[PDB]
């Protein structure tokens, strides 16, 4: 089973282009850091200072951190977006599949 | 071959048509001599050829893009690879085959 000498999975970038799916892969690696020193926090910014009136906001400030891959060349190299772009008239995904592995 | 294509040393074979001869009315009295008159005559029709090609996939873990056979974006007097105003088609340049890219 798993340890601290046996590591928690494999480095995954390609693109399988076949008939009508394509499955675009991806690893990135990552640092989390220690957000305000492990607390919430309320933020907001008043109209009395030098802001405006549009400008006005009332929040939280979390430690937690997030992944965000909402980006197209998250998830495509130049030459796999040409692939799409030029051959085909539309894409939608379809289902994804997510990994945290090797955690130091 | 030394223009280009693919050498077959048993090519496609080449097809051979004629126009039957027929006689224009011959003497009524018997002569040796072939017959030099004919009715004057052509055929038309429709002709059809259907070749299956063997494709060979591009498989490329090349990062940047390639490059590509485009039609020019600008405007023009009339559409390239179409008729012009008369019904001439025409063919504005020679399109060759090697875009993609391999390492040597």
């Amino acid at each position: 089973a798993d340890g601290v000498g046996s590591s928690s999975g494999n480095w995954h970038c390609d693109s399988t282009w076949l008939g009508d799916r394509v499955i675009t892969t991806s690893t990135r690696t990552w640092a989390l850091p220690t957000y305000n020193n492990h607390l919430y926090k309320q933020i907001s910014n008043g109209t009395s200072g030098g802001s405006t009136n549009d400008n006005t906001y009332f929040g939280y400030s979390t430690p937690w951190g997030y992944f965000d891959f909402n980006r197209f060349h998250c998830h495509f190299s130049p030459r796999d977006w040409q692939r799409l772009i030029n051959n085909n008239w539309g894409f939608r995904p379809k289902r994804l599949n997510f990994k945290l592995f090797n955690i130091q | 071959p030394l223009m280009g294509g693919f050498g077959l040393k048993h090519p496609p074979p080449q097809i051979l048509i004629k126009n039957t001869p027929v006689p224009a009315d011959p003497p009524t009295t018997f002569s040796q001599a072939k017959l030099a008159s004919f009715i004057t005559q052509y055929s038309t029709g429709q002709v059809s050829v259907e070749i299956e090609w063997e494709l060979q996939k591009e498989n490329s873990k090349r990062w940047n893009p390639e490059i590509q056979y485009t039609s020019n974006y600008y405007k023009s007097t009339n559409v390239d690879f179409a008729v012009n105003t008369d019904g001439t088609y025409s063919e504005p340049r020679p399109i060759g085959t090697r875009y993609l890219t391999r390492n040597l």
